[PDB]
RNA sequence: CCGAUAACGAACGAGACUCUGGCAUGCUAACUAGUUACGCGACCCCCGAGCGGUCGGCGUCCCCCAACUUCUUAGAGGGACAAGUGGCGUUCAGCCACCCGAGAUUGAGCAAUAACAGGUCUGUGAUGCCCUUAGAUGUCCGGGGCUGCACGCGCGCUACACUGACUGGCUCAGCGUGUGCCUACCCUACGCCGGCAGGCGCGGGUAACCCGUUGAACCCCAUUCGUGAUGGGGAUCGGGGAUUGCAAUUAUUCCCCAUGAACGAGGAAUUCCCAGUAAGUGCGGGUCAUAAGCUUGCGUUGAUUAAGUCCCUGCCCUUUGUACACACCGCC
């Protein structure tokens, strides 16, 4: 319960999936590694929210056609 | 030593202070546009510097 | 057969109170701020300190002097320091010191018997609030 | 009145020898820290004297 | 197979040191040892006739855990709770003339003297004393 | 169930009412007795200690909130 | 010479006082005089809690003021002498320096 | 040797004017007595060297007398002069430890004193209020309705 | 193997019902030296379970205020019962309370909202677990009225309370509202 | 949030944020923090131990005259993301369980539009209008009052006891304060006198250096009591002794001896609370010459119950009705 992601954290996610498809996998930390040298996220809690979300577009991406 | 004040009392002087030097010079250059006051305090003197837009007054 | 520089020195702790326990290489001695273990001040939880060495047992310990510094914490808060000492440092002292096959072990029937023995209880208070005498209580309210 | 009544009262200690050092009025004082402020006048100049509010 | 006093259960320990002391009566108790109440929150006064040669092996084993200390110190080792009546509890000192005279008895007694600083420890003597009742205390414990 | 009166000092029929029968009953505390025998309470502490003494009681527990005894053991 | 001179910093916010912790130690190393290292003090916390209406009436509301008092102390103590070695503290506002010889 | 009851037992007694139980302990038997508390009830068995650990009612007709004659003369049997009760009387100055209706009469005695010059204190006594200034607003209710 | 209390193997109990066999934790795994551990037994659902019931015992005899973090207290007056118990009636203690526990867990209850007949209207059967929650606060209530204003300790009364309910004399007062809970829950079915 | 979609693109609030707690034997360091080692001692040993055991006894930054940062302090960093597995789900948003993990929801601070005839003119050299202004509603001084008691209520403290009280012994904290612009008033070690409150000399501390290893309480272990308004409870009241102050009566506070009252778990009602929580328990801060039954924080011991519902009291969204719009405390 409650684990619900903002706009911001999904909203980002999406950018940086459509920016740096090929950089970008499916492992939680390769990703989050990334995601700071692509972009400036003020604070290490946005990033790893960031990050997780992006893995699973990334995972869902692999399989189905998501938006981005 | 006994002379000097304790830290705590001391940076709460220091605030006193520049509350203080404050509310005059809020008073005191209102209508000559004051904005602020730095205050670059040294060991040997101190120094305060007047924000303020219309300098020349 | 004199081999020094054969220590470690692991901590616990529960509540602010935090119990370091000197290991070493020696015969079995096994001492809290210099008293013996049997010695200790709330004996109605006595079994509790001498608790991991019964389930490890007497002869893992044989080779090891174990002195345990104390000092945080309350009365019972102090006992979960102080077994929480000795067992994580006989665990790291079978690590760092012979294969941790034995540091398996040693770990498992700690680890299954109680946790606390080796992994630290993460809860300490809470602030007291400005509306009731405790962290969550609250002053009666009347409406009359 | 005459110079030796008019202040002839013991100030020594007490709510009356303390004032505000902002609006010279003795109830709900700080001596803490050797503030010697107003209840109402430290949370007016809280920012500029430095304390802060974090929790 | 040396013994300790930190190896020996200490409540047992001080009876023993007491009765040593009483047996071998040099100790300067006071002449009010009858009539006073050993400490301001205490409501009645002590029950046991000897209680001067109790606090005396109680407070001559304190030195041993640690010296230095003085009057003020032993008042707060021997303060306790003052129930107040109506008003809520408190923490109240011990008395600090009863801890003073059992100190100077224990240095009448040559097993405690004072320190380069302030309060008073344990001579070589004295520590002598405290650890072969500690070896027979544990004799008798152990058989 | 008003007032109890019990015995503060024992009378001829309660102490070897005591001595008899006290000692072959499993369950022995100063509280069994004194609510079996009408005795007070330190006379049962007291009573019971004495008959520790002689030996024809024996001694588990010896605590300072509650000490328990127990008969002999038969056969 | 010989001097061993004690250097104590207090401030309030940690990153001024970390960066002028910092350019004393790295002014010192290019000096190649001994530095012991920035001892870090417990933080003071200066806590003064006041009611947050002028009133007195409301919901005993309380407001929570917080001042944190930041000390480091760093040893310089070079074989030759000092003071005219390290002739300048290269302080930012909000951080007091007092230079200090072993003797006090 | 927690015995049959000795046969010269008194479940109670008669000391002074007042009856104290027989049956308790000695030190908390004679505090029946008005004006003999806790306190001086061990220090007078104290200094009158009686056994503490036995009942009021096996004390012999002796220790009994031995123990009146403390509580009446505690000045002559080194009991401090900090431990009684008219200390430095109003009336005669000296220093003494009152026991029985000589307490109820004292207390009379006083409380005339401060009716007679009517002085505050007297005056409260008189009229039934608090003397020692605490607040009669909200309590002591109980003592008017 | 474990010697609760130094004494008393948990090896040899057993639990009469399968219905109570799963809340009750005497056995092997949940067999400890001593009834105290601050395990965070009420941080979820169902950890209750897996709570040692000498220590779930102990923890509902602090109570009434006077006593509510005296855990050192409640051990010796739970040590001190299970030594009268074994004394008094000569089995294992812990068997004796797992039959308190068994046989004052009332097996139904009434509840509901609406107009009720004398307490309740609705007959509800209890959970298993509220079987074992209801049975722990019956005794202790039972051992603490019992010796309020008497000479008997708190360690006697609990004994008698324990050694009643293990065997249903209508004078353990669980036992006594056990079978009051169920006549109501009869008559309001 | 996902999605449909006469809406598209946005903004504030929520969230992010700030502080705090929990883990880092990983980094930086510490004679104002320590630990291990070594060397002196002091004792017990002695069989004989001897790298024996204990020491908060003393040294090795008294710089050449130990190391190291585990423990303490505090900075930079890392760490947790529903990340992994299984299941449910439109297989989207997400939910449930579990492994590994210190942690799989730690507490606070900030906190939108609109509004209230809510509270403050007794916080202000914030302020309009009105009033008074020399027999002052200015200001100062003396005394009294704000405490006054047939009674009603609210917040609490102490209890009704043996799961206890008493006497002795044992043994553990953490926030945090500490000598003053005016401004007089600091925290206290040690020694001596006294029974106590206290008094008298000698010091330390403007403070991780001194109080202080804050030897706290509860608790623990032994003693007495023994189900009685009792050694429960300490209200009321008498006498005496100290401290603060210019002054203690209407008792400032504290101490000592006496009296020992209601109160035997409290009707109808009603408050607060989900984990280190409630509650027991003490300790600091504020007030403070004198002082806490108050408040704000802190630690210590540590649970029962529940992982639900709309039944009561209310809140949010949609639909609906309306004679209501000062809005159901409405209208009639
Ligand atoms: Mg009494
Ligand atoms: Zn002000």
């Amino acid at each position: 319960m409650g684990r619900v992601r903002t706009k911001t954290v999904k909203k980002a996610a999406r950018v940086i999936i459509e920016k740096y498809y090929t950089r970008l996998g499916n492992d939680f930390h390769t990703n989050k590694r990334v995601c700071e040298e692509i972009a400036i996220i003020p604070s290490k809690k946005l990033r790893n929210k960031i990050a997780g979300y992006v893995t699973h577009l990334m995972k869902r991406i692999q399989r189905g056609p998501v938006r981005g | 030593m006994a002379v000097q004040i304790s830290k705590k009392r001391k940076f709460v002087a220091d605030g006193i202070f520049k509350a203080e030097l404050n509310e005059f010079l809020t008073r005191e250059l209102a209508e000559d546009g004051y904005s602020g006051v730095e205050v670059r305090v040294t060991p040997t003197r101190t120094e305060i510097i007047i924000l303020a837009t219309r300098t020349q007054n | 057969s004199k081999g020094p520089l054969q220590s470690v020195q692991v901590f616990g702790r529960k509540k602010t109170a935090t119990a370091v326990a000197h290991c070493k290489r020696g015969n079995g001695l096994i001492k809290v701020n210099g008293r013996p273990l049997e010695m200790i001040e709330p004996r109605t939880l006595q079994y509790k300190l001498l608790e991991p060495v019964l389930l490890l047992g007497k002869e893992r310990f044989a080779g090891v002097d174990i002195r345990v510094r104390v000092k945080g914490g309350g009365h019972v808060a102090q006992i979960y320091a102080i077994r929480q000492s000795i067992s994580k440092a006989l665990v790291a002292y079978y690590q760092k010191y012979v294969d941790e096959a034995s540091k398996k072990e040693i770990k498992d029937i700690l680890i299954q018997y109680d946790r606390t023995l080796l992994v630290a209880d993460p809860r300490r208070c809470e602030s007291k609030k400005f509306g009731g005498p405790g962290a969550r209580a609250r002053y009666q309210k009347s409406y009359r | 009145g005459h110079q030796q009544l008019y202040w002839s009262h013991p100030r020594k200690f007490g709510q009356g020898s303390r004032s505000c050092r902002v609006c010279s009025n003795r109830h709900g004082l700080i001596r803490k820290y050797g503030l010697n402020m107003c209840r109402q006048c430290f949370r007016q100049y809280a920012k500029d004297i430095g304390f802060i509010k974090l929790d | 197979p040396g013994v300790t006093v930190k190896d020996v259960n200490q409540q047992e320990f001080v009876r023993a040191l007491a009765a040593f002391l009483k047996k071998s009566g040099k100790l300067k108790v006071p002449e009010w040892v009858d009539t006073v109440k050993l400490a301001k929150h205490k409501e009645l006064a002590p029950y046991d006739e000897n209680w001067f040669y109790t606090r005396a092996a109680s407070t001559a084993r304190h030195l041993y855990l640690r010296g230095g200390a003085g009057v003020g110190s032993m008042t707060k080792i021997y303060g306790g709770r003052q129930r107040n009546g109506v008003m809520p509890s408190h923490f109240s000192r011990g008395s600090k003339s009863v801890a003073r005279r059992v100190l100077q008895a224990l240095e009448g007694l040559k097993m405690v003297e004072k320190d380069q600083d302030g309060g008073r420890k344990l001579t070589p003597q004295g520590q002598r004393d405290l650890d072969r009742i500690a070896g027979q205390v544990a004799a008798a414990n152990k058989k | 169930r008003d007032k109890l009166n019990n015995l503060v000092l024992f009378d001829k029929a309660t102490y070897d009412k005591l001595c008899k029968e006290v000692p072959n009953y499993k369950l022995i505390t100063p509280a069994v007795v004194s609510e079996r025998l009408k005795i007070r309470g330190s006379l049962a502490r007291a009573a019971l200690q004495e008959l520790l003494s002689k030996g024809l009681i024996k001694l588990v527990s010896k605590h300072r909130a509650q000490v328990i005894y127990t008969r002999n053991t038969k056969g | 010479a010989i001097h061993r001179i004690r250097i104590t910093l207090t401030s309030r916010n940690v990153k001024s006082l970390e960066k002028v912790c910092a350019d004393l130690i790295r002014g010192a190393k290019e000096k190649n005089l001994k530095v012991k290292g920035p001892v870090r003090m417990p933080t003071k916390t200066l806590r003064i809690t006041t009611r947050k209406t002028p009133c007195g009436e409301g919901s005993k509301t309380w407001d929570r003021f917080q001042m944190r008092i930041h000390k480091r102390l760093i040893d310089l103590h070079s074989p030759s002498e000092i003071v005219k070695q390290i002739t300048s503290i290269s302080i930012e506002p909000g951080v007091e320096v007092e230079v200090t010889i072993a003797d006090a | 040797m927690s015995l049959v009851i000795p046969e010269k037992f008194q479940h109670i007694l008669r000391v002074l004017n007042t009856n104290i139980d027989g049956r308790r302990k000695i030190a908390f038997a004679i505090t029946a007595i008005k004006g003999v508390g806790r306190r001086y009830a061990h220090v007078v068995l104290r200094k009158a060297d009686i056994d503490l650990t036995k009942r009021a009612g096996e004390l012999t007709e002796d220790e009994v007398e031995r123990v009146i004659t403390i509580m009446q003369n505690p000045r002559q049997y080194k009991i401090p002069d900090w431990f009684l009760n008219r200390q430095k009387d109003v009336k005669d100055g000296k220093y003494s430890q009152v026991l029985a209706n000589g307490l109820d009469n004292k207390l009379r005695e006083d409380l005339e004193r401060l009716k007679k010059i009517r002085a505050h204190r007297g005056l409260r006594h008189f009229w039934g209020l608090r003397v020692r200034g605490q607040h009669t607003k909200t309590t002591g209710r109980r003592g008017r309705t | 193997d474990i010697k609760l209390f130094g004494k008393w193997s948990t090896d040899d109990v057993q639990i009469n019902d399968i219905s109570l066999q799963d809340y009750i934790a005497v056995k092997e795994k949940y067999a400890k030296y001593l009834p105290h551990s601050a395990g965070r037994y009420a941080a979820k659902r169902f950890r209750k379970a897996q709570c040692p019931i000498v220590e779930r015992l102990t923890n509902s005899m602090m109570m009434h205020g006077r006593n509510n973090g005296k855990k050192l207290m409640t051990v010796r007056i739970v040590k001190h019962a299970f030594e009268i118990i074994h004394l008094l009636t000569g089995e294992n203690p812990l068997q004796v309370l797992v039959n308190a526990i068994i046989n004052s867990g009332p097996r139904e209850d009434s509840t509901r909202i609406g107009r009720a007949g004398t307490v309740r209207r609705q007959a509800v059967d209890v959970s298993p677990l509220r079987r074992v929650n209801q049975a722990i606060w019956l005794l202790c209530t039972g051992a603490r009225e019992a010796a309020f204003r008497n000479i008997k300790t708190i360690a006697e009364c609990l004994a008698d309370e324990l050694i009643n309910a293990a065997k249903g004399s209508s004078n353990s007062y669980a036992i006594k509202k056990k079978d009051e809970l169920e006549r109501v829950a009869k008559s309001n079915r």
